[PDB]
C-alpha cells in the first residue's frame, strides 16, 4: 500500500471533527501498545526500505536526520538483542514520533506516479 | 517557399528569402562514389586546393566567401557575399572553373595542398575515432561498390595521386550535364539566370560522365579494436532508404522513435524515449544516436554510440536492437505522434537555418537526384500521414530478420560475435 | 588473502558458513534452519542404511522392515530415528514456516525465497507419503490407495492417471516397489531444492526481529551463530532421543504394525498426525473434486501472502491487531488437524468447515484488511498537518 | 528456393507449426516403415503362419 | 594495407540472382531439424512413462 493512499485515508479522517474524535484516542493507544517507542525508534524508522522509492527518500533525506536514524537503528537492535527495553528516560517521546521520512516518501511516489501516467498517454487528434 | 528552377545550356536552381547575404555556387552530381579504390580522395583534394590560401586571398580583397564540400553522391563550391554583389560571385567563380583551372594545379601550391589533406587525413584517422568508424560502416557496408569509398580518401591513394589524376578526374567528372549552379540567400531567380546567360560557351558540352556499378548492403562487420583508447565507439545499422523513396520519411520517422541521448545532459535524460529506461539503470553508454542516411542509390538505417561501460556493451546492443524489434510487433500511437512533432522538429531546423550556404548544399544535393526540391510544407503533409500500419510494414522490410553492417574502434573485447547481434534482430514467436 | 577466502571450494563454505554478515538481533527462531539441514541429513543417512536390508517385494515389504527391527545390529534405532526423525522434521518446519509468517519473511525481496520454500513444503509431504508406503502395514495400503486416487478427481484423464500410477489394477507389487524407488529419488530434489533456497537466502542475507534492515550492525556467521545454533542442536537431538529411546512409537498409529490388506480397510484408519489439518480440510468439503482442490488449495495459498499483506512495515513485533489473529490463525490451524483425528461427527463436520473458512479467510481477508487499518492507523496516531 | 518462401515466406519455421507437423510425422512415418519391415519379411510372420492354417 | 580497403570474399560471397537463397536453406534445415527433434522427444517419453503401465504378467484376468 502506497503512502499516497495512507494520507489520503488519514488525512480525510484527521480533517473531519466526527471521524477525527473516534479513531485518534484508538490511534495513540495502538501505537502505546506497539511499543517501538520503548526501543527509541520513531516509526518512521519502522518503514521498510527495500524498493525504490524508499530507497530515493532515504538518500534524499538529510545528512543530521540520517546519522540519527542510524544510531536509532543501531541502539534498538543492541537492546533487541539484549532482550531489555531501555530506560524510560530514553524512549522516544511523543512530540518526538515525528514523520520525518513522510514528506520525501509522497514527493518520491508523485514523481513515480507521473512518470508512469507520462509513460502512456494516449493522444487523440 | 520559394524554389525556382530553369534549364539554358545547364541548370539553375534557386531559393531566395531576404535574409543578410547572398551565395552561389556550382553542385556537381559526382563525389567520392565516382572515384576509384585507387585515386580516392581525389575530391577532397579538389576542395582543398579550391580553399588554398592563394586562391582564397583572391576573393577575399573582392570581399567574398569560399565554403566546399565533399559528399558520396555529390560534391560543391559555393561563395558567399553581400546581396548586391552577386556579380562579384560569379567573377570569382567563373575564374576559377574556366580561366585558372591552369593556375592552382600549379606546382608547390598543389604539393602545399597535397601535405595539407594529408597531415589532415591523418589526423582525423588517428583522433575522430565517432566518424572514422562511421565512414567504416559504409566502407564494410558496401564493400566492393561506389558508396564503400570514403570521402576524405585513404591515406595511401592520397599521397600517390598528382595533378594528372586531379584533371583527368575533373575533366570527365566537372561538366555541364553532371552540373548544376545554386544561388540561396535573397538574390532573385531572374537576377543571377539573367546574369549567367550573359557570358555565353559550353565546355565539354555533349558529354555525359563515365557510369559504373550500383551500390550494394551486404551483411559484414569491420572492428577495429583498439585497448588503448578510453571508450568504445560502435555504429550498427541495416540497408536503409535511398533519396526519393516511398519510405524516405517513414524511416527518418523510425529513428526519430529513438533518436539520440547525451547522459551528461539532464534534459537529455526526460526523454519520452522507452530505451531509455534500459539504459540509464547501469548508465549503458555515454551517448547514441539514430539516423537514416539516404544516397543515390542506397542508405544506412541505424545508431552510433559510444560507452565507456565496456564490460555491459552486450546489454547495450541487446536493449537497442529488442527496442527496434518493437518496430515490427508493437510500436504505439504516441511513439509516432511524438517522432512527427519531433522530425518536423529538427527537419525544419535543417532546412531554414540562418545559413545560405547551408540551403545551398541541401539544394543543389536534390535538384541533382529529382530534379526537384521538395517544399518544407510538402514535407510536413507526408510526414504527418504516416501511420502505426505504415511504420509496421517499413520495420518487417527492412529491420526484422534482416543482416547489418557493423563497425567499432576502441575497448571493443565484450563486442559480442556478428551472430549473436545479429539474431537479436528478431524474437520468438508461436 | 587468505586462503579460506581463495580457495574455489572454501570460499563457497566461507562467505556461507563463516563470513556470512548476519544481523545482530536475530533471535532463536532463526536456528530452525540449521535444524532442518540436520533433519535431512538424519532422513538421508538413516534411509540409505536401512535400504541396505529393505525388500520393496510386497510379499516381503513389511517382514524385511520387522527384519530391521529384529535382526539387524542397531536396526531398530536406524528405524525409531527415521520415523521419529519424519515427524519432527515436521514439528521444525511448521515451526520454521511459521516464524518467517510472522516476520514477514515471505516479503520485500525475499519472495523468492518463499517461493521455493514452499514447493519443499509439497515435496517433503510427497517424500515422506512415499516413504510411509514402504512399510505396507494397513496405514500403509491405505494411505497408498486414498491418496494415489486423489487425481481421479481430474474430469477426463483421471482414472488413467491413477491406475498408470499404480501400475495394476490397485494397489499391488507394482506401486509399492516404484514407490520404493521414488522414496529415494526425491530426497535427493529435496536436497537440490534447498541449496536453491539457499542461493536465494544468500543474496539479501536474513531478516531480523525488528523487521527492519540488518545492514548497520553486522556480526559474521562463524563463532556466534555457529555456536548459537550448536545450542538447538544438541537440545533437539536431547528431545528426539527421549522419544527413540523411551516412547519409540508414541508419534505412530498401531495399525501400521498390521500387514496390509487390500480387503479391510480398519475402522480406526487415521492420517499421520502431521496431514490432519489437511486432511480435514479435505473432509470438510462434501463434494468429491472441490475437496481436493481445496485441500491442494490451502497448500498454495501460501503463495499469495506477498500480495495480500499490505502493511507498509515488515513483521508482527509492532502489530497489535496483527499479533493477535496470527495466534488465531495458529490455534485455528491445531484445531483444524484436531478435527481431522475426530470422527466425521456433528459437531466436528461444522467446526470443520469454519475453521476452512477462517484458514483461507486469513490470507485472503484478515490479513489485508487488518494491515490496511493498522497503516492507518499507525499514520492518524501522530500526524497533525 | 522459392518453395520455402510460398510457404513460410523467409520467416523460419514456428514452434506451433515445428510440433503440429512432429505429430503428422509420427503416424506417417510409422505406418510407412511397418508396412515396409511387414512386406520385406513376408512368409516368416505369424499373420501369414496363420494362413496356411 | 588501409583499413578501408576491404580483404577478398569472392571465394565466399556468393553471386546473387536468388538473394534468399543461403535464408531459405538455413531455415528448411533449421526447422527440419526441429521437426523430427519434437518427433524423437514425444517418442522417448512416451517410452518411459509407458514403461509404468501395467505389466504383461499382471493383466491375469479373473
Ligand atoms: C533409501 C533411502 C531413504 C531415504 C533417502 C529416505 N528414506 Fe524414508 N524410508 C526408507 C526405508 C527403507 C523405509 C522403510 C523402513 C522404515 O519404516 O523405517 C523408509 C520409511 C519412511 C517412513 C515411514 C515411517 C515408518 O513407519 O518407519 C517415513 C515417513 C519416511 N521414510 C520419511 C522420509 C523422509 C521425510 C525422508 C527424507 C527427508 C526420507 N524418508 C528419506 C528409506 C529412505
Ligand atoms: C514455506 C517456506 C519455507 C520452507 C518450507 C522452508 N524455508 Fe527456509 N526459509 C524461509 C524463508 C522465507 C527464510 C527467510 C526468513 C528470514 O531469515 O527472515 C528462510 C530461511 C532459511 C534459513 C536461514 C536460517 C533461518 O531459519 O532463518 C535456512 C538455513 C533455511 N531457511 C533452510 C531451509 C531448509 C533446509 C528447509 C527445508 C528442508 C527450509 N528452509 C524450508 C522459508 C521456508
Ligand atoms: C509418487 C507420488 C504420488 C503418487 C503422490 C503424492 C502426493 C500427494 C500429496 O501431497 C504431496 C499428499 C501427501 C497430500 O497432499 C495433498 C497430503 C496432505 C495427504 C492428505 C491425506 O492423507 C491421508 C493419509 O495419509 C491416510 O493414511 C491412512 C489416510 C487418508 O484418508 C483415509 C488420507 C487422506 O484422506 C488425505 C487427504
Amino acid at each position: 500500500q502506497s503512502f499516497t493512499s495512507i494520507a489520503r485515508i488519514g488525512d480525510y479522517i484527521l480533517k473531519s471533527p466526527v471521524l477525527s474524535k473516534l479513531c485518534v484516542p484508538v490511534a495513540n493507544q495502538f501505537i502505546n501498545l506497539a511499543g517501538y517507542k520503548k526501543l527509541g525508534l520513531k516509526f518512521d524508522d519502522l518503514i521498510a526500505e527495500e524498493n525504490p522509492i524508499m530507497q530515493t527518500a532515504l538518500r534524499r533525506l538529510p545528512e543530521d536526520e540520517s546519522y540519527a536514524r542510524a544510531y536509532r537503528i543501531i541502539r534498538a537492535h543492541q537492546t533487541e538483542l539484549t532482550h531489555h527495553l531501555l530506560p524510560r528516560n530514553e524512549w522516544i517521546k511523543a512530540q518526538e514520533d515525528v514523520p520525518y521520512l513522510l514528506p520525501y516518501i509522497l514527493e518520491a511516489e508523485a514523481a513515480a506516479k507521473e512518470k508512469d501516467e507520462l509513460d502512456n498517454i494516449e493522444v487523440s487528434k | 517557399a520559394e524554389v525556382t528552377q530553369l534549364s539554358n545550356g545547364i541548370v539553375v536552381a534557386t531559393e531566395h528569402n531576404p535574409a543578410h547575404t547572398a551565395s552561389v555556387g556550382v553542385v556537381f552530381g559526382s563525389g567520392a562514389a565516382n572515384e576509384n579504390p585507387y585515386n580516392n580522395g581525389v575530391s577532397n583534394l579538389w576542395k582543398n586546393i579550391f580553399l588554398s590560401k592563394e586562391n582564397s586571398a583572391v576573393a577575399a580583397k573582392e570581399g567574398l566567401a569560399l565554403s566546399s564540400n565533399i559528399s558520396r553522391d555529390f560534391q560543391s563550391y559555393i561563395v558567399s557575399s553581400l546581396p548586391g554583389s552577386t556579380d562579384k560571385s560569379l567573377d570569382f567563380l567563373n575564374q576559377s572553373f574556366i580561366q585558372q583551372k591552369a593556375n592552382l594545379l600549379s606546382s608547390s601550391n598543389f604539393e602545399a595542398t597535397k601535405k595539407s589533406v594529408l597531415k589532415q587525413v591523418q589526423d582525423f584517422e588517428d583522433n575522430d575515432h565517432p566518424n572514422r568508424v562511421l565512414e567504416h560502416l559504409h566502407s564494410t557496408a558496401f564493400q566492393n561498390t561506389p558508396l564503400s569509398l570514403p570521402t576524405r580518401g585513404t591515406l595511401e591513394s592520397l599521397e600517390n595521386l598528382v595533378v594528372a589524376d586531379l584533371e583527368s578526374f575533373a575533366n570527365n567528372h566537372f561538366l555541364n550535364s553532371n552540373a548544376v549552379v545554386v544561388g540561396t540567400g535573397n538574390i532573385k531567380h531572374e537576377d543571377l539566370v539573367n546574369s549567367i546567360e550573359s557570358k555565353n560557351l559550353s565546355l565539354q558540352t555533349g558529354t555525359k560522365p563515365v557510369l559504373k556499378k550500383k551500390a550494394a548492403f551486404l551483411g559484414s562487420e569491420v572492428r577495429l579494436r583498439d585497448d588503448t583508447l578510453p571508450k568504445a565507439w560502435i555504429s550498427l545499422a541495416v540497408e536503409g532508404e535511398p533519396v526519393n523513396s516511398p519510405n524516405y520519411f517513414v524511416a527518418k520517422l523510425a529513428a526519430q522513435i529513438f533518436g539520440s541521448y547525451n547522459a551528461f545532459e539532464p534534459a537529455s535524460r526526460l526523454q519520452g524515449i522507452k530505451l531509455l529506461d534500459n539504459i540509464q539503470e547501469y548508465q549503458l553508454c555515454d551517448n547514441f544516436n539514430h539516423f537514416s542516411l539516404s544516397y543515390k542509390d542506397s542508405g544506412l538505417w541505424g545508431f552510433s554510440t559510444a560507452t565507456r561501460n565496456v564490460t555491459m556493451i552486450d546489454d547495450l546492443i541487446h536493449f537497442t536492437l529488442k527496442q527496434w524489434n518493437r518496430l515490427t510487433i508493437s510500436v504505439t500511437d504516441t511513439e509516432v505522434e511524438r517522432a512527427k512533432s519531433l522530425l518536423k522538429l529538427q527537419l525544419g531546423q535543417l532546412y531554414e537555418s540562418g545559413n545560405p550556404v547551408n540551403d545551398a548544399n541541401l539544394l543543389g544535393a536534390e535538384v541533382l537526384i529529382k530534379g526537384s526540391k521538395l517544399s518544407l510544407g510538402e514535407a510536413f503533409k507526408k510526414i504527418d500521414a504516416i501511420t502505426v500500419k505504415d511504420v509496421k510494414a517499413w520495420a518487417g522490410k527492412r529491420l526484422w530478420d534482416q543482416d547489418i553492417a557493423i563497425a567499432g574502434t576502441g575497448q571493443i573485447e565484450g563486442l559480442l560475435d556478428y551472430m549473436r547481434i545479429r539474431s537479436d534482430m528478431s524474437m520468438m514467436r508461436w | 588473502m587468505a586462503f579460506r577466502k581463495s580457495n574455489v571450494y572454501l570460499s563457497l563454505v566461507n562467505s556461507y558458513i563463516i563470513d556470512s554478515p548476519q544481523p545482530s538481533s536475530i533471535n532463536y527462531w532463526w536456528n530452525m534452519g540449521s535444524l532442518l539441514g540436520l533433519c535431512l541429513v538424519i532422513q538421508i543417512v538413516t534411509g540409505i542404511f536401512m535400504a541396505m536390508h529393505y525388500s520393496s517385494n510386497i510379499e516381503l515389504a513389511f517382514s524385511s522392515v520387522e527384519h530391521i527391527m529384529r535382526d539387524v545390529h542397531n536396526g531398530y534405532i536406524l528405524r525409531y530415528l527415521h520415523a521419529n526423525g519424519a515427524s519432527f522434521f515436521f514439528m521444525v518446519m511448521f515451526m520454521h514456516m511459521a516464524k518467517g509468517l510472522y516476520y514477514g519473511s515471505y516479503r520485500s525481496p525475499r519472495v523468492t525465497l518463499w517461493n521455493v520454500g514452499v514447493i519443499i513444503f509439497t515435496l517433503t509431504i510427497a517424500t515422506a507419503f512415499l516413504g510411509y508406503c514402504c512399510v505396507y502395514g494397513q496405514m500403509s495400503h491405505w494411505g497408498a490407495t486414498v491418496i494415489t486416487n486423489l487425481f481421479s478427481a481430474i474430469p477426463f484423464v483421471g482414472n488413467d492417471i491413477v491406475s498408470w500410477l499404480w501400475g495394476g489394477f490397485s494397489v499391488s507389487n507394482p506401486t509399492i516397489q516404484r514407490f520404493f524407488a521414488l522414496h529415494y529419488l526425491v530426497p535427493f530434489i529435496i536436497a537440490a531444492m534447498v541449496i536453491m533456497h539457499l542461493m536465494a537466502l544468500h543474496i539479501h542475507g536474513s531478516s531480523n526481529p525488528l523487521g527492519i534492515t540488518g545492514n548497520l550492525d553486522r556480526i559474521p556467521m562463524h563463532s556466534y551463530f555457529i555456536f548459537k545454533d550448536l545450542v538447538t542442536v544438541f537440545l533437539f537431538m536431547l528431545i528426539l532421543a527421549l522419544f527413540v529411546f523411551y516412547s519409540p512409537n508414541t508419534l505412530g498409529h498401531p495399525d501400521n504394525y498390521i500387514p496390509g490388506n487390500p480387503l479391510v480397510t480398519p475402522a480406526s484408519i487415521v492420517p499421520e498426525w502431521y496431514l490432519l489439518p489437511f486432511y480435514a480440510i479435505l473432509r470438510s468439503i462434501p463434494d468429491k473434486l472441490l475437496g481436493v482442490i481445496t485441500m491442494f488449495a490451502a497448500i498454495l495459498v501460501l503463495l499469495v501472502l506477498p500480495f495480500t499483506d499490505r502493511s507498509v512495515v515488515r513483521g508482527n513485533t509492532f502489530k497489535v491487531l496483527s499479533k493477535f489473529f496470527f495466534f488465531i490463525f495458529v490455534f485455528n490451524f491445531v484445531l483444524l488437524g484436531q478435527i481431522g483425528a475426530c470422527h466425521v461427527e456433528v459437531p466436528y463436520v461444522l467446526m470443520g468447515q469454519i475453521a476452512t473458512f477462517i484458514y483461507f479467510a486469513y490470507f485472503l481477508i484478515i490479513v489485508p484488511v487488518i494491515s490496511t487499518i493498522e497503516n492507518v492507523l499507525f499514520y492518524i496516531g501522530r500526524v497533525n498537518k | 528456393s522459392s518453395l520455402y518462401k510460398t510457404f513460410f515466406k523467409r520467416n523460419a519455421v514456428f514452434v506451433g507449426t515445428i510440433f503440429a507437423g512432429a505429430f503428422v510425422f509420427q503416424t506417417v512415418f510409422d505406418t510407412a516403415i511397418t508396412s515396409w519391415y511387414e512386406n520385406h519379411n513376408k512368409g516368416k510372420l505369424w499373420k501369414d503362419v496363420k494362413a496356411k492354417i | 594495407k588501409s583499413t578501408y580497403r576491404t580483404p577478398n570474399f569472392d571465394d565466399v560471397l556468393k553471386e546473387n540472382n536468388d538473394a534468399d537463397k543461403g535464408r531459405s536453406y538455413a531455415y528448411f534445415m533449421v526447422g527440419a531439424m526441429g521437426l523430427l527433434s519434437s518427433a524423437g522427444a514425444k517418442s522417448t517419453v512416451e517410452t518411459f512413462i509407458s514403461s509404468m503401465t501395467a505389466t504383461a504378467d499382471v493383466l491375469a484376468m479373473a
